[PDB]
């Protein structure tokens, strides 16, 4: 997994490679690594396979359950469900997921949550063992409030490096945007990112 | 005793009418972190042989030393040296396989697979894998490592016995190695784009095709 | 840590008649669930008359034939052109053997051929050296599937003759070249249905005062 | 495995099953568990079967040579130090030995050593080795004595063997005798256990408990 | 230490033409010593017949589980329970101890009494069934037994045929493995009559 | 809170009647009319679809209900009541049987479970 | 054991090897590896082969319940849902691979499940210990856009390189075809390109050749009357 | 604890079991009876772990007689090692299991026939005419399989017994200090003070 | 540490970090980690202290040797010799080094040999603990034939990415310049580094 | 092998040692004669690993013969146990240790003194009155401390042994088949044949 969040001028975006391992066989070349939780709450999931996608499906019926009470969540009540699952059970889990989402009031916003089960609120988030490998090209390239356009060429640049050395990582690069426009769903092959 | 550090993934290999076939992509892994993308790991030895070599990738340089040095020896006192008195196929593998069980035996192998492609003196295809432990096999389709799973058999569908092995062209053969080649990037995360190829026939002699590309891939149905 | 050993499959028979010897194996080569070789021979002749097969670990295998077939060369330098009989064939492969028994070979030894007095001889050796002149062995993977059949049809175990009821054996009667080639190829048949190692083909090398013969018969490649 | 070798006035009786197995597997029902050192000592085969063999036939050799150059038949004494001597180089290394080594000369009289790979050399007149050791000790104990005839302590040997054969899993398939004497030993046959045991349950009328 | 190897014993069932066999050995063992010549492996309950081969204490526990069961089952359904419905019967109660699982190699061998089919199922110690259609085999031979059945099957057997083929089945393949042997019955089961036959063997 | 009615409410009456029993059979007998009659090669059972309203879909209410591939039910009475005796039995055809046995139960077996559920509702607190 | 999984222009293929091994020796030659979860709901399951029996069966027996509590045809996401939740409750101690296929209202779909409990969609996928192989076959001939021919020609392709390849796997290939609108066709040895050959000798014996001790009949009728 | 031999001869059963109690270094009793009367025609002798032998022992003593008062009557030989051996069969599986290997010897008073039952802690139960547990076995069961005989007398039976003893005596490397001796037959259980 | 040496159009420099560990603690936090085998043939050290150090007298002892006799050593030699020490003792050693040095012949050139003691010469190298921080900025941002301020610029950027996420990687950047002109020694603190 | 005892009283030294031979189940042999004459007026018995201790007796045998023969005289008791614990002392930090324990029961013919020497396998030497090796000392030296004077007769510490003996075979686990009993006076070295 190379998985990544990025806050922009108008949301946010998710980004993810498409590269599910067992060993050095690709078990899946075409994995959807972007999870929707809900209408405009996404997350990224690295770790077990297994167990991140248990506490996803727990965490989308805890939001449907929610919603259908007190209205619409904040992705800062996303974040803590997901964190509240992951700390309670850090003995018997292995996951590291992102959560992003888009508000009306609050607009975009990323929340990290490592392996102990902690929470991070951040401008933009990185994960997963290819983000290693881009930790200084994030860092000295990423701008608060850019534009859509520029926000899908530095997450398109960033996780075209963390797949290039990333055995773990590859296939195609999927993208998840999410404004007040609505939900927008991207994806670039092979010979459109090895060639930047 | 030891373990391996930097490494090299498939090599794969299959005989056809008039020679052989073989290829291995240009990768030096460093565990999960695919650190060196320009490894040659084909080495050819003299116009009739072609050795190709996967696992660990000092080793892999020592005995690419080893074989440079063979050819240095076999010119002393020998004036048949590029004719009749050359280095065979043959006996640059039995050398390595003598070398590879000796150093088994000492309980400090050298951490490779190794297939020997090449045409002998008479036109015969000579093709034989050998590895760490000092076993060896022939066959008319070989892989080592990844390519072992997966690119046997598809190239074993081409030549399935040793009565194929006339009916096959270089064409046909060719073609499905570069397929092979494919299938392992797709599946093989220890696996790189870009790969060499080398072929072997008793007509055209050696040819050596470097920087050579996976093309015509898919993704497209990514759903 | 570094394994020095592996397990190349593989399944080997050896049946001595009254003026004849065979020695048969499948020429399937493997790792694991991996076939290497469809077509890998594993009994070879080593001159004198004499065919032999080290089953297991292939490169322990090979290793030693090579050595045995050198061990035949140099007697003849040594003890001027002699030929070497089958029962000091045998007592030289023990000290190869047990030469490595702190590190052995691990491959179970057969070889066979004509004895002295023109009668088929078969020999079977453990890892480390241990050996026995037998009528009838098999060895490798399908060997546990193997050998009890031959106990019933080659020496005719458990068979007792009709109306006597168990009071009188069937009587041990002699076996020819034919026979005997049908009884390893229905053996190596039934091997190849229920053992996965083995498969692709069957060769046989058959041992006569005339020299040595080779059969090949397909197997199944599943 | 069940070997067993006795004293008496007759010179020595040694006595083996013939079973050899790999875990449950029985590999060989005709071992060769009697070395045939030379025309005068014998030795068992218990523990490994290669080290066995290789090292008491290459015993026989140090016996050829002690005469040659001695002009005199070596002493069991000497013969089995020269065994035990050896295994006691290789102690550590992993060699598996238990055996008798049994012979019969002018000076000693009927003579029995038991040898281990342990380094252990105990002379005695009763040894019993293998996984069936303790059943046939029980035969040997309650019938031998010193004043049995060459008869009747061949068939004590073959008894006792067979009662090892029933009980013990791993011990089976025929019985070897041999008769020791100062003039060389005697061959007395291979009795398969299967036929053998239906005919001592007849005739002596034990194993009451098996249907036959 | 290993619990299916600690007794031994072997079973293996055949089908013929109407007809079907099934036979084991006798031995009960503590390692290598001999215990029991008289541990007979094969059960019956009504015209179903069951074989069990590894640890002897499982063997009779689920003897007088399987015996319990279809009692209550002759009960409630008022006729005796047939040998596909035994099997499964067999293969649930086996995968409810899936965890802490009995350590045994089960046998089933029987004729429908309505449609006269021959029936034979075998089972791994955790409930799967192995419906085979010629032979089945069980216990620290069934290696052995594989090669026999293999080689000396033949379809379409006559009972008396179909005897001889699985008596020396059995036989040989016992006298291969320490750990079996001591005696053998076979069962030979037509429609309405069922022959019981003790072997003589080697008792070594 | 907690169920603290622990105790039987059907009772025998001093003449040796069940009451409730009694009473839930004449709730039976003011119950839309349905019959079975079994022929040589078949069983047939039939009810009147008495319709509460003509707006209502008649056709979304089942009277006759599939419990088994071979085995089926009508009922009179309470409407309700049979919906979740329906659901028990299909139920208990599985737990009790074809997770057993492999195969479904015989009818006699069937009714024989729907009969002890309903016993049960007779003697429980 | 091999199994794969073909979607095509209407509907979706499954298809499996017919081999059952303990070790090295092979226990069924024939052996049913395509499950029916519900009448087009079929999956083919590969590890612990009790274990894919019965985690299909227990579903199975509760997708019937729901279908007769909801008066609707079994979904796939139904049978998927429920699979990987047991799944993941045991952690992987339910030793559980299963390629999981069908057609409902919704449409038609195809998935796969690992012990752990995590799925993945997808147009073309394999199982097993000749899972290589197969995928060597499906990445070099699959197109989008194929039809009912040319999905069976390819899923029994995939299976046969397992047959051919891995030890694993071998005998006879079954095929299960799912297509919206129809019945799914279940075919049982679809393929048999492994049968064996005629033996050099026959093994019947001489009637009298057994030694036998003891004779009696067994009383398997209840106690008679009178 | 160490050795218990069980044999069954015409009209009676023969159990005998060692006197010593051993824990590690010392042998601390040379006395000891390592046996329970279950019903008047039934005994039990036992061997295994410390502390679970005699608890277990005791354990089914007092189900046995429990019963006995419950229907004034006295089970089988067959009916009380079927039910030992389904209590062993139970705690096998427990989460600390006895450690008790056992020999039932009883006179079966409706068939007139002697029956002895060996059952190690497993639970698995065999019938036999001679019978032990552990290593005796190994030093004995070639001297029963010669000389017993079904029709032998009491005291052909105590001598036989004897010449198993003396096998241990000698081959044995531990000192169990000899065996108390009991015979179950028609007229219930006696000890032999005398062996 | 964080290590590494590039070539550009003048010749080839060596940078790297100062710190020095001994589980959390930092036992020496000016240390010189690049080291001189030859006038114009220098190493950069990581992995044990104590092998690189060795391994580099023991290299300086033949090139001075080799000196004395066939004159000065090609960059290619000095790295054949470190590779032969490093793969003849592959069991014992714990040993990354990147070698650098300046012929007029063959101008800048760099080779890296790490742990199994195999050799790649490359345009440039990156080693150490820090430089899986870097794999990404570094691959997008160099170009071949740089000038000096360039190069000087690449390498100041890339270790101070390497430093502010490697905790094992710190304290000054040091650098040597290799050239015709001759041997320039730099050094960049901590104040400078970090505002980039 | 097991127990092996020592004691010095007026005018000799007693020695007495186990006569049986076990190999893991079975008592091989009952009559061993765990000691070897050194000179004369010197004896030593030993006990450890199977193998390595009559290798060991026998190389120190053949070592003082050789002494006698080349010298034409007989080392003191002193002199001999010095040699045998710098071979033991030596062997300790070897690549396979002599795992041997010995005592050493001398007459010194210059001062006309009985002396006992208890040597175990590290080299670890001491003079006493009364000595042991492995657990005999424990059952032994409680009866030893009691009844032991400096001025027994020969008959006297024979009677003592013979208690500390029936206490082995009191509170030993293991068989130990007896002990052979020997005596090293003036007179030189002789066997009790009825012990
Ligand atoms: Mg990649
Ligand atoms: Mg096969
Ligand atoms: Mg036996
Ligand atoms: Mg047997």
């Amino acid at each position: 997994t190379s998985i990544m969040a990025v806050t922009f001028k108008d949301g946010v975006i998710l980004g993810a490679d498409s590269r599910t391992t067992t060993g050095a066989y690709i078990a899946n070349r075409v994995t959807d690594k972007l999870t929707r939780v809900h209408d405009k709450i996404w997350c990224c999931r690295s770790g077990s396979a297994a167990d991140t996608q248990a506490i996803a499906d727990i965490v989308q019926y805890h939001l449907e359950l929610y919603t259908s009470q007190y209205g619409t969540p904040s992705t800062e009540t996303a974040a803590s469900v997901f964190k509240e699952l992951c700390y309670e059970n850090k003995d018997n889990l292995t996951a590291g997921i992102i959560v992003a989402g888009y508000d009306d009031k609050n607009k975009g916003e990323v929340y990290t949550i490592p392996l102990g089960g902690s929470v991070h609120k951040l401008p933009y988030a990185i994960a997963g063992s290819g983000s290693t490998f881009i930790y200084g090209y994030c860092d000295k390239n990423f701008r608060e409030n850019m534009s859509k356009e520029e926000t899908v060429d530095f997450i398109k640049h960033s996780l075209s490096q963390a797949i290039k050395w990333d055995g773990s990582s590859g296939g195609v690069i999927r993208m998840v945007v999410l404004t007040a426009a609505g939900v927008e769903r991207l994806i670039f092959y092979p010979d459109e990112y090895e060639q930047l | 005793t030891q373990q391996p550090i930097v490494t090299g993934t498939s090599v794969i290999s299959m005989k056809y009418d008039n020679g052989v076939i073989i290829a291995a992509d240009n990768l030096g892994s460093y565990g999960s972190l695919l650190r060196f993308n320009g490894v040659e790991r084909l080495i050819p030895v003299g116009d009739n042989t072609v050795v190709g070599i996967s696992g660990d990738i000092s080793d892999m340089q020592h005995i690419e030393r080893l074989l440079k040095d063979l050819v240095t020896e076999n010119a002393y006192d020998n004036p048949l040296a590029d004719a009749e008195e050359a280095l065979e196929p043959s006996y640059i593998f039995e050398y390595l396989a003598t070398v590879m069980y000796q150093r088994r035996s000492k309980m400090n192998p050298l951490w490779n697979a190794i297939i020997v492609a090449g045409v002998q003196s008479n036109g015969d295809q000579f093709l034989r894998y050998v590895n760490l432990l000092g076993v060896t096999y022939s066959s008319p389709t070989l892989a080592t490592g990844f390519g072992a799973h997966m690119a046997n058999p598809l190239l074993r569908k081409v030549v399935d016995r040793e009565s194929d092995i006339p009916k096959t062209t270089v064409q046909v053969a060719e073609e499905a190695i570069v397929n092979a080649m494919r299938v392992l990037y797709y599946r093989d995360a220890r696996s790189s784009r870009n790969f060499s190829l080398a072929i072997i026939d008793k007509n055209t002699g050696l040819t050596f095709k470097k920087n050579l590309q996976v093309e015509n891939m898919k993704w497209d149905f990514a759903k | 840590q570094f394994n020095p050993y592996g397990d190349n499959g593989g399944t080997i028979l050896g049946i001595a008649g009254e003026d004849f010897a065979v020695l048969a194996g499948d020429t399937r080569n493997i790792t694991d669930y991996s076939i290497n070789s469809r077509y890998e021979p594993k009994v070879f002749d080593c001159g004198d008359n004499i065919v032999m097969s080290a089953n297991g670990f292939a490169a322990d295998g090979d290793a030693l034939v090579k050595r045995f077939k050198n061990s035949v060369k140099w007697y003849h330098f040594d003890h001027n052109d002699k030929k070497l009989s089958i029962n000091s064939a045998a007592r030289n492969i023990q000290h190869l053997l047990y030469g490595k028994r702190f590190f052995p070979y691990y491959v179970h030894t057969i070889i066979a051929g004509l004895d002295e007095d023109g009668k088929g001889a078969v020999y079977s050796f453990d890892p480390v050296g241990s050996y026995e002149r037998e009528q009838c062995r098999a060895g490798g993977a399908a060997a546990s599937l193997i050998m009890p059949f031959l106990d019933n049809q080659v020496n005719f175990k458990n068979q007792y003759e009709p109306g006597t009821n168990g009071k009188v054996k069937k009587p041990l009667k002699y076996l020819s070249v034919e026979e005997v080639i049908k009884l390893v190829r229905d053996s190596f048949t039934s091997a190849t249905e229920r053992h996965i190692q083995v498969g692709d083909g069957l060769e046989i090398l058959i041992v006569t005062k005339d020299g040595v013969r080779k059969e090949f018969y397909e197997l199944k490649r599943d | 495995t069940t070997t067993l070798a006795f004293r008496f006035q007759g010179g020595i009786i040694v006595a083996v099953d013939s079973r050899a197995t790999a875990g449950n597997w029985v590999a060989s029902q005709t071992v060769k568990k009697v070395i045939e050192i030379n025309p005068f000592l014998l030795g068992t085969m218990a523990g490994g079967a290669a080290d066995c063999q290789f090292w008491e036939t290459w015993l026989g050799s140090q016996c050829r040579l002690h005469e040659l150059r001695e002009k005199e038949r070596i002493s069991v004494a000497a013969a089995s130090k020269i065994l035990s001597n050896l295994v006691y180089q290789y102690k550590g290394a992993g060699l598996s030995m238990g055996t008798m080594i049994c012979g019969y000369t002018r000076k000693e009289g009927p003579t029995i050593y038991y040898v281990d790979s342990d380094g252990t050399r105990l002379k005695g007149d009763i040894f019993c080795v293998g996984s069936g050791q303790t059943f046939a000790y029980g035969v040997l104990d309650s019938n031998y004595k010193w004043d049995l005839s060459v008869e009747d302590a061949l068939y004590l040997g073959k008894r006792s063997i067979l009662a090892a054969a029933h009980r013990d899993a791993y011990s089976g398939g025929s019985v070897n005798l041999y008769h020791v004497t100062e003039d060389g030993w005697i061959y007395h046959g291979n009795h398969d256990v299967g036929e053998l045991f239906w005919k001592v349950k007849e005739e002596e009328g034990s194993f009451n408990n098996v249907i036959g | 230490s290993d619990p299916s190897s600690i007794n031994g014993g072997i079973v293996v069932a055949m089908t013929g033409k109407d007809c079907v066999a099934i036979a084991c050995d006798l031995r009960l063992g503590s390692q290598s010593l001999g215990v029991s010549n008289k541990f007979e492996k094969i059960f019956h309950y009504g015209h179903v017949f069951l074989g069990i081969t590894g640890l002897a204490t499982d063997v009779t526990t689920l003897n007088e589980m399987f015996r319990y069961k279809t009692n209550l089952y002759k009960l409630k359904e008022e006729r005796a329970i047939e040998p596909e419905t035994f099997t499964q019967l067999v293969s649930s109660s086996l995968y409810e101890r899936r965890f802490g699982p009995y350590f045994v190699g089960p046998v089933v061998a029987g004729i429908n009494s309505k449609s006269g089919k021959p029936f034979i199922a075998g089972f791994d110690l955790i409930g799967c069934i192995d419906e085979a259609k010629d032979f089945i085999v069980s216990g620290t031979a069934s290696d052995q037994l594989f090669g026999m059945c293999e080689s000396l099957y033949e379809p379409n057997l006559e009972p008396e045929d179909l005897f001889e083929t699985i008596s020396q089945a059995l036989l040989n393949a016992a006298d291969r493995d320490a750990l079996s042997g001591w005696g053998a019955v076979v069962y030979i089961i037509k429609k309405d009559e069922v022959v019981k036959r003790y072997l003589k063997m080697r008792q070594d | 809170m907690t169920d603290r009615y622990s105790f039987s409410l059907t009772t025998f009456s001093p003449s040796g009647k069940l009451g409730q029993i009694d009473y839930a059979l004449t709730a039976v007998k003011q119950g839309v009319t349905s019959l079975g009659i079994k022929a040589t090669n078949g069983v047939v059972i039939a009810t009147e679809k008495k319709s509460s309203s003509p707006l209502a879909m008649s056709e979304t209410l089942s009277k006759v209900s599939l419990l088994t591939p071979d085995i089926g039910a009508v009922y009179s009475g309470m409407g309700p009541d049979y919906r979740v005796l329906v659901d028990k039995s299909r139920k208990v055809a599985h737990t009790s049987y074809k997770r057993i046995y492999g195969e479904y139960p015989p009818t006699k077996l069937l009714v024989s479970e729907v009969a002890k559920i309903m016993q049960e509702a007779t003697q429980s607190g | 054991t091999t199994i794969v999984g073909v979607k095509f222009n209407n509907g979706v293929v499954i298809a499996a090897d017919t081999r059952s091994t303990q070790g090295p020796i092979v226990a069924d030659k024939n052996c049913a590896k395509l499950h029916r979860i519900s009448p087009k709901i079929w999956c083919a399951g590969a590890g612990t082969a009790a274990d894919t029996e019965a985690v299909t069966q227990l579903i199975g027996s509760n997708i019937e319940l729901h279908s007769l509590y909801t008066s609707r045809e079994p979904r796939v996401v139904s049978a998927l849902q429920m699979l990987k939740q047991h799944l993941f409750k045991y952690q992987g101690h339910i030793g559980a691979y299963l390629i999981v296929a069908g057609v409902d209202p919704t449409g038609s779909h195809l998935f796969s499940i690992h012990a752990h409990g995590s799925t993945d969609v997808g147009y073309y996928l394999s199982l097993g210990s000749g899972s290589l192989a197969a995928m060597a076959v499906l990445e070099s001939h699959w197109k989008q856009d194929l039809t009912k021919e040319e999905a069976i020609k390819l899923a029994s392709d995939a299976i046969q390189a397992g047959i051919w390849n891995d030890l694993g796997s071998g005998s006879n290939v079954d095929v299960c075809v799912m297509e919206i609108g129809k019945d799914a066709e279940y075919l049982r040895n679809y393929l048999t390109p492994n049968v064996r050959e005629e033996k050099q000798k026959s093994y019947k014996f001489p009637r009298g050749t057994t030694a036998v001790l003891k004779e009696s009949i067994v009383n398997i009728c209840d106690i008679q009357e009178e | 604890m160490d050795i218990i031999l069980g044999i069954r001869v015409q009209d009676s059963v023969i159990l005998a079991s060692s006197k010593a109690v051993t824990r590690g270094i010392s042998v601390l009793k040379d006395s000891d009876d390592k046996t329970r009367q279950l019903s008047p025609h039934t005994l039990m002798s036992f061997a295994g772990e410390a502390g679970d032998t005699v608890q277990f022992a005791e354990y089914i003593q007092a189900n046995i007689q429990l019963y006995s008062i419950r229907e004034d009557y006295e089970l089988s030989p067959q009916a009380v090692s079927s039910f030992v051996r389904q209590e062993l069969a139970k705690s096998i599986r427990s989460r600390r299991p006895y450690q008790v290997n056992v020999l039932i010897g009883g006179y079966d008073k409706k068939k007139n026939k002697p029956e002895l039952y060996q059952i190690d802690y497993l639970g698995t139960k065999v019938e036999l005419p001679y019978g032990a547990h552990g290593y005796s076995g190994f030093y004995t069961f070639s001297l029963l399989d010669h000389h017993y005989r079904p029709d032998m007398t009491t005291e052909e039976g105590l001598d036989l017994l004897k010449l198993c003893v003396q096998e241990l005596e000698k081959r044995m490397p531990m000192d169990f200090k000899g065996v108390i001796v009991k015979i179950v037959d028609k007229d219930g259980i006696r000890q032999v003070d005398d062996f």
